[PDB]
RNA sequence: AAGCGGAGAGGUA
DNA sequence: GCGCATGCTGCTCATCAAAGCTGACGGCGACTGCCG
DNA sequence: CGGCAGTCGCCGTGTACCTCTCCATGAGCAGCATGCGC
């Protein structure tokens, strides 16, 4: 069996869709953990379920000798399952320090579940 | 404003060659665009 | 209230005449949208601002 | 990727829109990833190929149709089971009178959902009828499902590499010739503008 | 055999 | 007396930041919604 | 369609000389140095 499959059912069965939004360098972590606070400050759990920031472990080489150093893999980008509504849309925009709602034109739009799978299994 | 130009360009150029989705590969491109335009003329378009 | 107390001058007569908003959640809403540029203009966050 | 010089698109008069005949708004939501822009079309495979598409387009409508008579039957016959169940007793009759209004409203949603459906396919084959080079697609819906359903004899792009495209497949002769032509006879702004 | 750019303030004819 | 752990301290690196700010004025042209 | 009037943005605004002061941070990540326990 697959484990990309398995993985991928168990997104599917999952609720909620994944929307990528933009934060600063050496953020994403900062930013996860006020989302989380704020999030069950104002108990709209209902609306927002998880935050991951994909990472990789990339040999670093200092001076030749090689570590498995935690690299992000898309920088700046933090991926979160919801509902977008009006509440959880603003909210989750005022967060602090996060940019906006990347998405194609204006209105943020959400990944398919291949992109997600293809950035969460473990590979680092 | 050389040094933005190229860091980003660099940070465009591995987000390409990982397949990463369109969207985030747009959003990049918009970025390096408008640095470039910082570079060539300031304040033309936007916040100096 | 506003021709019980504005009420000796033409000017006023003028303004409300052509008005078309008579509402108080209505010039909220309006006020919530001309100031701050693309936001769902909640009746909440128009009243608060 | 490529990127579009300051100087040739931001300047007053806008030395690029002046070339392709495009309003600076329309360059500036096309050249920072705000709306999609149609670089090309063929018109030979669309002219000898309507036949077809509208047929399957009213195949379509008509499938769509039937599902929408078959659920209102089905709605039909639960409002007379509801009728015949405790609405001809008068005790109840008026307790399901709200029943039969809802049944009614269920009836009036299903034809504004089947009213939408066909609404949203009659648009999107208007807009593949009216397809122009240097149109300007903002909704995401509308051309997403434009190139997946019809995605040959018609091609869209975004962002700079569009603009080098639509310079590509532009021809100096022809339109000059149009604007002299648009001098020799005319009057008014049009003068101004081809001047 | 070796360095010399920006910002602000006050003056003279 | 030696080993382990915890707290000042030197070194090092990032550009997407926005709440603050508010006392210039004439000439000339594009242009843009807006009325008719 | 046809005008149309306002509105917004960008351009320009004298010459030569003298003296003084100041010029990015915060937070992270090792690197020890000292005290405590066996
Ligand atoms: N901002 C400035 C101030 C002064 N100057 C120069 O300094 C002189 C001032 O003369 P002045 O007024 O001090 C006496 P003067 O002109 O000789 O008239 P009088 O003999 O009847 O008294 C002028 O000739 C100017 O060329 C300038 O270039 N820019």
């Amino acid at each position: 069996v697959d484990p990309a499959a398995a993985l991928k059912a168990e997104l599917r069965s999952k609720p909620g869709d994944w929307y990528v939004v933009h934060s600063y360098a050496g953020y994403e972590n900062k930013v996860k953990a006020n989302l989380e606070t704020r999030v069950q400050n104002l108990d709209v759990g209902d609306y927002i379920f998880q935050v991951e920031v994909p990472t990789e472990e990339v040999t670093e080489i200092k001076n030749g000798q090689r570590k498995q150093v935690n690299r992000k893999v898309l920088p700046g980008y933090i991926l979160v399952r919801m509902d977008l509504t009006d509440d959880s849309w603003a909210a989750v925009r005022n967060t602090p320090g996060v940019t906006g709602f990347v998405g194609a034109t204006s209105r943020p739009s959400a990944l398919a579940l291949d992109d997600v799978v293809k950035f969460l299994l473990p590979r680092g | 404003l050389y040094r933005r130009v190229i860091n980003r360009n660099n940070r465009l150029k591995r987000l390409i060659d990982l397949g990463a989705p369109e969207i985030i590969v747009n959003n990049e491109k918009r970025m390096l665009q408008e640095s470039v335009d910082a570079l060539f003329d300031n304040g033309r378009r936007g916040r100096p | 209230q506003i021709v019980e107390r504005f009420g000796f001058s033409e000017i006023m007569r003028s303004t409300l005449e052509k008005d078309n908003t008579v509402g108080t959640d209505e010039a909220l809403l309006d006020i919530y949208r001309k100031l701050r540029p693309g936001e769902p203009p909640t009746k909440e966050s128009a009243q608060t601002l | 990727a490529p990127v579009t010089h300051i100087w040739y698109f931001k300047g007053v008069p806008s030395r690029l829109g002046y070339l392709l005949d495009l309003a600076p708004k329309d360059l500036e939501k096309i050249i920072y990833f705000a709306a999609y822009v149609i670089t090309s079309v063929d018109e030979e495979m669309r002219h000898n190929e309507l036949s077809t598409l509208e047929a399957e387009m009213a195949v379509e409508r008509k499938a769509v149709e039937d599902q929408r008579d078959g659920e209102l039957e089905a709605r039909a016959q639960k409002l007379e089971a509801d009728l015949a169940e405790l609405e001809a007793e008068g005790a109840k009759a008026d307790a399901r009178r709200k029943v039969r209004d809802g049944g009614e409203r269920e009836m009036r949603q299903i034809r504004d959902r089947a009213q939408r459906e066909l609404d949203r396919l009659e648009d999107i084959w208007s807009t593949f009828t009216k397809l122009a080079p240097k149109q300007l697609i903002v909704d995401e819906n509308l051309y997403r499902e434009l190139v997946d359903r019809y995605g040959e004899y018609f091609t869209g792009a975004m962002g700079a590499e569009s603009i080098q495209k639509l310079i590509e497949n532009f021809d100096i002769d022809a339109e000059a010739e149009s604007l002299r032509d648009v001098i020799r006879n005319g009057k008014g702004q049009k003068k101004l503008r081809a001047l």
